[PDB]
């Protein structure tokens, strides 16, 4: 969506419309501070032809 | 502060503020005292008939 050589979007920036930021506990940093990764995962999406 | 409701909210309040104070007191006291006391010389200190 933002072409090849322009650059990326954001998330929950912080506006009239936002929302609030995902947290973590400890245990689950230290999880991501291992050798455990983080999983983008879409459900569904809704578009026109 | 600084605050999530509908999305971001920050407010910074300045305050300043000038009293003034008098008063009067008045202050009564009354008392009594006692005191009782002896004395005595050794050497010739009693005599006798």
């Amino acid at each position: 969506y933002p072409k090849k050589g322009l650059s990326p979007l954001a998330l929950n920036t912080m506006d009239q419309f936002s929302s609030r930021l995902i947290p973590i506990n400890y245990d689950q940093l230290k999880k991501l501070d291992a050798g455990k990764q983080i999983k983008l995962e879409t459900t569904q999406v809704s578009g026109n032809f | 502060n600084v605050g999530y409701q509908n999305g971001f909210t920050a407010n910074v309040t300045t305050n300043y503020s000038h009293t003034t104070d008098n008063s009067t007191a008045v202050q009564d006291s009354n008392g009594e005292s006692w005191n009782t006391g002896l004395s005595i010389n050794k050497g010739e200190s009693a005599y006798i008939n």
